């Protein structure tokens, strides 16, 4: 989508595996803010907002 | 044949959805609990 018309994905009720993301080469910012990429596998969160 | 949908009108924002297995003279006794306890 565009900026101004920004998709917004809701996540709930899966299993969500951070590492693939944070180990593929593919990225190039990968800026977290809040929170560490290493803790992010084994912390829980209510929603996920995309 | 079930043709008739006549329970809301709208939906806005949801927070969790969830898609099951059914749980289904009288034939049949069908017994539920439902409770709220810590959300
Ligand atoms: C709930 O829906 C209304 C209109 O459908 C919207 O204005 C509001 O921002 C929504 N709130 C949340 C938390 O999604």
């Amino acid at each position: 989508a565009s900026v101004y018309a920004w998709n917004r994905k809701r996540i709930s009720n899966c299993v969500a595996d951070y590492s693939v993301l944070y180990n593929s080469a593919s990225f190039s910012t990968f800026k977290c803010y809040g929170v560490s990429p290493t803790k992010l596998n084994d912390l829980c969160f209510t929603n996920v907002y995309a | 044949m079930e043709s008739e949908f006549r329970v809301y009108s709208s939906a806005n924002n949801c927070t969790f959805e969830y898609v099951s297995q059914p749980f289904l003279n009288f034939k049949n006794l069908r017994e539920f609990v439902f409770k709220n306890i810590d959300g």
